[PDB]
């Protein structure tokens, strides 16, 4: 048992890990889809604070391909 | 340049110096125990403990525990052949007999001995010396010896003797 | 001339002598108490 | 010591023995293959287990080839029980110079490359086009703007 | 033998716990000229924990090695010319190794009192300590159609 | 010893030691599986019976099935080969009486 | 490394107690230098004939005449100490020999089983 | 460390046929300090999320490969992984022995029709007694 | 025919058994080495 | 000890409040589990060492684990079949340990033992003759194949929705609850 | 690339013998068989060059 | 091994035939006759059954 | 820590029942299968410099969840596979696959 | 290599090909061993990251039926919530994309 | 390794020396001069196939023939390859000599 434990331990390790790694890539394509879906058709845009969250966003992401950039 | 090879019938000639037999011939003071261990030994355990290879072998756990056969006839019916040297305590009173022991006992495994299935109680200290088995020669000249002892001298409390009735 | 695998260690050194010469639980998350 | 001994290899019939170890998988040198539990087993119990189909099923012959290893002969049917060498031998023969030219091997593109020096494509998407090994193995497929033609 | 082809029990290990029921729902009644006589439920007593769990697995393997490590080694073979070659000694060596006063003594003392002796008054190791060298479990080979006429039992030649 | 050695043996076929101290799971609790018993008239294929007895449900090679095993009852194996023991004294037998009265016709 | 503890190679106390080869019974946790590989062999053959020579100016193990025999020393009990002469790490080790008493039926057992004067110097006794 | 050399005296005298005895000899397959075999128990299975173990899934104790151990008699691995336990199956298969210490069966023509040389484990075929040959030949009456 | 040569010592119990071979063994070499009917030697290399 | 029928613990989930559990023992078929459990709820710890005591002793009396259930964890707990919990030395479910030593045995209780009702509580060993202090109550309805390995030493009378509710906690990849089940009190009511 | 039952040329032997005075740095010295490698050093007084190594042993 | 006349071998009236018998003397005994008609027999013997056994 | 961070943000039981009926299920076994070596800091450290990591057999192993995808054999065969996983679910649940064994049954029967 | 072996190679189309097409004692080399369990691992990884992503785009799929509209950021909200989602973290990878669109562009 | 010590003619055998050459196969089934023997490995004026079938047990053993095949089918098997028939087994008209 002391040898096999910890094997089953990462493996469950492992299993969680994929599981937050699926929730994570699902919210990256859930983003991507709505904010195609946004720009694509019309009449359907976010609330008020999300648009100012997602603007302030958009501006600390450009300045950090600047930063890495120069 | 080649040799005749194909008149020679193909047998394995025995080497020029010849290897002495692994028995150990010599029955001196320097006799010396060899610690290379062979095969036979292993087999011969084996045979002697579970009864190989008729018997099947006995769970790791038995073999490995004080319940295994021969630590518990070791434990329970001890074997060991204390005896006692009269010209110690023979038609003289002496605070210290002489016994001879087993080489594998130690001075407080020979003060159990003598406490416990004799009753001695009074043992102050104990001096060990190994000595060679005492080796002699028959009449027809060969040599035979006989076990390795060791003389342990106890000293006691109060002297002790044996008289013999003249 | 120049035969250092047939000379000795004590006559020459190869190649491969001289370069192998230089070659040859549980985390809890932990804030100090100072700040705030 | 081997406390437990692996089984013949492609034990897998009920009337006749394994192929030679060789031929499955393992060392040459045997041309015939022997299994204690089929040899131990009463022939009453062979022809108990197996039925007449089955056992001619079993006793079909390859000869002279080998089932278990396509395109070669069989080593039990060779004259040494060791694999014959004139399918698999080496690139050069004895005391022939390597005089090898500079072969070209089909590539499958996956981009549309475009090489600027020669203003001409290299290859389109989805297109078979030869090109030179050293090429493909140092700069197309790294960059995997191209795949094997397989 | 060929013509009794008896009925043959064919054990099927499904995947799922729904077994027998999507046997009953197919519903065969012959294959090629099988002719299914029945199709039933296996029973069989539950297999523990222990039967998958690898710490258990991997404890009763060691124990079987351990086991067969016990049986099998060293490998010693169970006979050989080379013992009884070995274990042989002449008469004089024998005389040599094993022997005692006490065959004269008893001799000197039979003399004198008119006893009978039955057994040898001495253990007498006719191999001079060789048969220790031979492994305990030592036996002869059974040897057929042996190039002698003694078992004929011939009495007057 | 032997005494103990079955007694042994009988507590590890059950399964009831584990490193940490506590009972093991039940047994029928993990199994998951189920075997089905055919009884056919003639011997069929491993792989015939494979392929109509898998399910058509699922998309893997194996379709649900471990594996199928093809036994001979003891009593069909006995059977057999008091039959082969049967058909050689037969043979033998009308070998002999052939040999025999061949030279009396 | 080594098996066996170091103070079997160089003792701890300054003039070198505690070196020899020592047998271990089989089931102590101890482990002792005395080992019967081909590897071990050559050093053990040493320290039986050879001997062991400290750079204090003496022999520890065998300084001269009959050679021990590490086969029968007595099994090892434990491992020295600067402030006493020895701990007892292994208990069960030595030998306990402990007898039953005159309980039951003990007090007629005889040595030997009965089946259905002046001594004078012989040469030999028959039986 | 410790030299050898002539010696004349009785320590010599007994040295000169002490070390003619033959050490036990036991054939020990190379270990696998890589690839270890026993940790493979673990590999390519599914584990439910609800008690956070692994399945004991039938088709992976079915279709695994079992790689031949010493001290554990056998590991079932996945058999994706099996070709790096090639030499463990040939020492497993291989009496456990010096070839030279056998070599006597490949040297006669009825032990070498007798014994089946495969991946060098010189272990002797199946026989028929002398009373089953002579029986197999009574009753086919030739 | 013989199961063991016929100069072979019998290390053996009288019901065939082997649960004492070594202690017979060990047993006769006790009494090789110093027997208990040992008379008075005679040669001029004594024990004691 | 007949005086001592019944125990009590005060299970607490994380942060949640303590829920008092109570058991129910039978002395009579096996005095000395019923006696352990007993003497484990008690714990008394009395011993009250002073400033030369500690100074000639060098090291706490209360360095080694003491004999109480207190502060013990449920570290194995399968939700349909049972809850085990109960060690000294630890919380995470291993070393075992006793009030007569290490580990007692008792072969005549434990051939003895049947497991066919629910909330019945015994002693979770690795043997059948090494028990100690970690006991388990059972959840699942009839567990048959625990005869002659473990000892039902009582039940429990008051407190299956505790056991209920501390069988729901979920497991984290660890293999031990995700929420420390703890006991902060144990006792006996006499 | 047939030999035709010829002899080998000499200076096959030559790089053959160069090849083995490259390749003669390993050591086959064991532990025990020192004793007996040692008799080829003859340092016993009673060694012999004609008679043997026979008055040497004790 | 070698060639030898095994389609010779077994061919003669008898079981002395086609034998290569050189360790025979001028005189035999009753038992050294004896003996010489056992080896023979003997020796077609152990040739058919062992020869039937490596077949089987 | 990463328990910190799970027992903060859980997954609820929806997408956990999502994530179950979901046809593909992952196998989390490989790390077990990486070659072992005891090499020690200096010397990895050194071969990280001196690119010996990738040569002689030797490789370095990097946990990655998002992988590129053009060219790649082994993802075209898993996209391959799970297209046909996806006709047979559709087959079998238009009842075409019960026909179809349906049929070999009777085959069998009637041969 | 050997310059056949590198011919092998093109010709099974990959080092990885070629080196899971050798099995065994056909493949002798150690380099070969290891460089093999390195690659099987690494198929095994990528079996995972397509599980992954098909797990995510059946998540999205699910999660996009009440989503779509968007017309209340406390409708939105309650679905994020009952599938698990943080805000800010989609904000971001909204803002990700976002600056991926104008890249593109 | 550039020079093996088959090149200088050294003999190293078993009985001579003790020594064997490090190239060289433990076990040989067939030693050269039974390879040699090209009159007993081919079909040389040696008849292969030893079963003698009455007449009904020859027509029994031409209807398991699936029609349309040709003797023209089957080719001469190679010199390398051992002239052997199992007799009537299975798929017996593939075999040349069969
Ligand atoms: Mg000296």
């Amino acid at each position: 048992y002391e040898f096999h434990e910890p094997l089953r331990r990462k493996n469950a390790e492992d299993m969680r890990q994929f599981q937050t790694d699926v929730i994570d890539m699902a919210c990256a394509m859930l983003g991507e889809r709505l904010l195609d879906t946004v720009n694509a058709s019309d009449t359907s845009s976010f609330p008020a604070e999300w648009q100012e969250a997602i603007a302030m966003h958009v501006e600390e992401i450009e300045a950090e391909m600047e930063e890495v950039a120069a | 340049k080649g040799w005749r090879t194909w008149e020679y019938q193909h047998t394995r000639p025995d080497p020029r110096p010849f290897p002495d037999p692994p028995v150990n011939d010599y029955f001196g003071r320097s006799r010396i125990w060899n610690p290379i261990a062979c095969k036979l030994g292993y087999v011969r355990k084996k045979a002697d403990e579970w009864g190989w290879p008729n018997k099947p072998p006995p769970p790791t756990g038995l073999r490995y525990s004080q319940e295994f056969f021969p630590f518990f006839f070791e434990r329970y019916f001890p074997d060991a052949e204390v005896r006692l040297l009269l010209d110690s305590v023979l038609n003289n009173e002496t605070k210290r007999p002489v016994f001879q022991i087993p080489c594998s006992m130690s001075k407080v495994e020979l003060v159990n001995y003598l406490k416990n299935i004799y009753g001695i109680d009074n043992v102050v200290r104990v001096e060990v010396r190994n000595r060679r088995g005492r080796r002699y020669k028959n009449e027809v000249g060969e040599i035979k010896m006989m076990d390795d002892y060791k003389v342990a001298v106890v000293e006691l409390d109060t002297p002790v003797s044996v008289e013999l009735k003249q | 001339r120049f035969n250092p695998e047939s000379v000795g260690l004590t006559r020459g050194t190869s190649a491969f002598a001289w370069k192998w010469w230089h070659t040859q639980q549980e985390r809890r998350s932990h804030r100090p108490p100072a700040w705030d | 010591v081997a406390p437990w001994v692996p089984p013949p290899r492609h034990d897998i019939k009920v009337t006749m023995p394994p192929p030679p170890g060789g031929e499955v998988g393992g060392r040459f040198g045997v041309s015939q293959g022997y299994s204690d539990r089929l040899a131990r087993t009463p022939y009453w119990k062979r022809m108990a287990l197996s039925t007449y189909k089955l056992r001619m099923m079993e006793n079909a012959t390859r000869y002279p080839m080998s089932e278990h290893r396509p395109g070669e002969y069989d080593i039990r049917y060779l004259p040494t029980p060791y694999p014959c060498t004139i399918r698999n031998r080496p690139l050069l023969e004895v005391g022939e110079p390597r005089q090898i030219p500079s072969i070209r091997i089909p590539v499958i593109f996956l981009v549309n490359l475009f090489d600027e020096a020669k203003g001409c494509w290299f290859g389109r998407r989805y297109e078979t086009v030869y090109v030179e090994r050293q090429f493909m193995r140092e700069e197309l497929m790294p960059q995997r703007y191209a795949i094997y033609a397989t | 033998p060929d013509e009794i082809e008896g009925p043959w029990e064919a054990y099927i290990t499904y995947d799922r716990e729904d077994g027998l029921s999507y046997a009953q729902s197919l519903g065969i009644t012959t294959i090629g000229v099988a002719t299914v006589l029945g199709l039933t439920e296996h029973v069989r007593e539950p297999q523990p924990y222990a039967v998958v769990d690898p710490v258990y697995c991997e404890a009763l393997r060691r124990e079987r090695a351990r086991e067969e490590t016990l049986m099998k080694w060293p490998h010693v073979p169970e006979w050989k010319y080379e013992y009884s070659t070995y274990t042989r000694k002449h008469l004089a060596d024998i005389v040599q190794y094993n022997y005692t006063n006490v065959v004269d003594y008893v001799d000197r003392e039979v003399l004198l009192t008119g006893k009978s002796v039955w057994e040898c008054p001495i253990h007498i190791d006719h191999t001079c300590g060789g048969s220790k060298t031979v492994p305990p479990h030592a036996k002869k080979p059974v040897r057929y159609m042996d190039a002698g006429i003694a078992n004929v039992g011939v009495t007057d030649i | 010893t032997a005494r103990a050695v079955e007694i042994f043996k009988e507590r590890l076929k059950r399964g009831i030691y584990r490193y940490p101290p506590g009972p093991p799971p039940p047994p029928g609790a993990h199994d998951k599986t189920s075997v089905v018993k055919v009884e056919l008239s003639c011997y069929v294929e491993e792989e015939r019976l494979r392929e109509l007895f898998g399910r058509y449900d699922v998309f893997e090679p194996h379709k649900g099935i471990v594996r199928v095993e093809l036994k001979l009852p003891d009593e069909v194996l006995k059977q057999k080969e008091e039959a082969e023991q049967l058909w050689t004294q037969y043979m033998a037998e009308c070998s002999d009486v052939k040999a025999y009265h061949q030279w009396s016709t | 490394k080594n098996s066996w503890p170091e103070w079997m190679d160089n003792g701890a106390d300054g003039t070198g107690y505690g070196i020899g080869l020592h047998r271990t019974h089989p089931l102590s946790r101890l482990r002792g230098n005395l080992k019967r590989s081909p590897s071990h062999v050559p050093r053990v053959l040493g320290m039986m004939i050879q001997g062991v020579w400290h750079k204090s100016g003496v022999k520890l193990y065998f300084r001269g005449g009959k050679p021990p025999n590490p086969s029968v020393h007595p099994y090892l009990t434990g491992e020295p100490c600067p402030l006493y002469g020895w701990k007892v790490t292994d208990e069960s080790v030595i030998r306990q020999f402990n007898m039953p008493s005159i309980d039951g039926t003990n007090f007629r057992y005889k040595p030997y089983v009965a089946l259905q004067k002046p001594l004078a110097k012989r040469l030999f006794f028959w039986r | 460390p410790v030299v050898f050399k002539q010696g004349q005296g009785m320590f010599s005298h007994q040295l000169k046929r002490l070390l003619q005895k033959k050490s036990i000899h036991r054939y020990n397959w190379d270990p696998l300090p890589m690839y270890d075999p026993r940790k493979l128990v673990h590999a390519s299975r599914h584990m439910d999320v609800e008690t956070w173990r692994e399945v004991p899934d039938p088709h992976w104790d079915e279709r695994s490969y079992l790689v031949p151990d010493q001290m554990f008699y056998n590991i079932p691995v996945p058999p994706e992984y099996k070709d790096a336990y090639w030499w463990r199956e040939l020492q497993a298969r291989r009496v456990q022995c010096p070839v030279e210490w056998v070599s006597h069966r490949m040297y006669n023509k009825g032990d070498r029709q007798r014994y089946d040389f495969q991946d060098l484990a010189f272990r002797k075929k199946f026989e028929f007694s002398y009373e089953e040959v002579v029986k197999n030949a009574k009753d086919m009456r030739s | 025919q013989r199961k063991l040569p016929k100069h072979f010592p019998v290390v053996q119990a009288s019901d065939g058994s082997s649960l004492l071979r070594e202690e017979t063994i060990a047993c006769m070499e006790r009494e090789r080495r110093l027997p208990h009917n040992m008379g008075k030697l005679y040669s001029y290399h004594r024990p004691y | 000890m007949r005086i001592s029928e019944r125990a009590f613990m005060d299970i607490a989930i994380g942060t949640k409040a303590p829920r008092r559990i109570v058991f129910k023992l039978f002395p009579r078929k096996c005095p000395s589990a019923v006696k352990n459990f007993i003497e484990l709820c008690s714990g008394n710890v009395s011993t009250d060492t002073y400033e030369s005591g500690n100074r000639d002793k060098l090291i706490s009396e209360s360095a080694l684990p003491q004999l109480t259930y207190k502060n013990s964890t449920f570290h194995r707990v399968e939700k349909g079949y049972l809850i085990q919990g109960g060690d000294i030395v630890t919380g995470r479910g291993t070393e075992q340990l006793s009030i007569y030593g290490g580990t007692f045995s008792a072969p005549e209780e434990v051939r003895a033992s049947v497991f066919d009702k629910p909330g019945l509580v015994g002693t979770a060993s690795s043997s059948p003759n090494a028990h100690g202090s970690q006991f388990f109550i059972l959840t699942a309805k009839e567990a048959n194949h625990l005869n002659g390995t473990c000892i039902c030493f009582g039940q429990v009378a008051d407190g299956l929705d505790v056991v209920q509710e501390i069988e729901q906690v979920p497991i984290d990849p660890s293999g031990f609850p995700s929420l420390k089940v703890s006991i902060v009190d144990c006792g006996v009511l006499e | 690339n047939y030999d035709g039952n010829l002899p080998t040329h000499r200076a096959v032997h030559v790089n053959a013998m160069r090849e083995k005075a490259r390749q003669k740095a390993p050591r086959t010295v064991a532990g025990p068989r020192t004793f007996y490698n040692s008799a080829g050093s003859r340092a016993n007084a009673r060694s012999s060059r004609f008679g043997g190594q026979a008055a040497v042993g004790k | 091994g070698g060639f030898t006349m095994k389609y010779k071998k077994g061919t003669g009236l008898w079981d002395e035939d086609h034998v290569n018998d050189y360790k025979t003397n001028r005189y035999l005994s009753a038992r050294a006759t004896m003996r010489w008609y056992q080896e023979m027999e003997r020796h077609q013997t152990r040739n058919s059954l062992n020869a039937r056994r490596a077949t089987q | 820590t990463d328990r910190e961070r799970r027992q903060e943000r859980p997954i609820t039981s929806a997408a956990l029942a999502v994530m179950q009926k979901c046809p593909i299920q992952p196998q989390l076994g490989f790390v077990h299968a990486l070659p072992h070596d005891t090499r020690d800091a200096l010397l990895q450290e050194w071969e990280r410099m001196h690119h010996l990591d990738w040569q002689f057999g030797k490789a370095v192993y990097t946990p990655r969840s998002k992988e590129n995808v053009r060219g790649n054999l082994t993802w075209l065969r898993e996209d391959r596979h799970y297209d046909q996983r996806m006709k047979f679910m559709q087959e079998v649940e238009s009842g075409e696959a019960r026909a179809k064994h349906m049929k070999l049954i009777a085959e069998a029967a009637g041969n | 290599m050997v310059e056949a072996a590198m011919f092998e190679v093109e010709k099974d189309g990959g080092f990885d090909n070629f080196i899971l097409k050798r099995s065994g004692p056909e493949l002798r080399s150690t380099y070969g061993e290891r460089i093999r369990r390195h690659i099987l691992v690494r198929q095994k990884e990528i079996q995972k990251n397509f599980v992954l992503q098909k797990q995510a785009q059946m998540l999205v799929e699910s999660m996009e039926k009440e989503i779509l509209p968007m017309e209340d950021g406390k409708k939105v909200e309650e679905v994020l919530e009952k599938y698990g989602i943080d805000k800010e973290q989609l904000l971001r990878d909204i803002a990700r994309a976002a600056v991926a669109k104008k890249q593109q562009l | 390794v550039k020079y093996t010590p088959m090149m200088l003619n050294i003999q190293n055998m078993m009985w001579w020396n003790g020594k064997r050459n490090l190239y060289r196969a433990t076990y040989r089934e067939k030693t050269w001069y039974e390879i040699s023997r090209t009159g007993a490995f081919t079909k040389g004026r040696r008849p292969v196939m030893r079963q003698k079938y009455s007449r009904e047990a020859l027509q029994a053993a031409l209807a398991m023939v699936p029609p349309g095949f040709e003797v023209a089918d089957v080719p001469r098997p190679p010199q390398r390859i051992l002239a052997q028939s199992e007799g009537i087994v299975g798929r017996w008209y593939s075999n040349y000599w069969t």
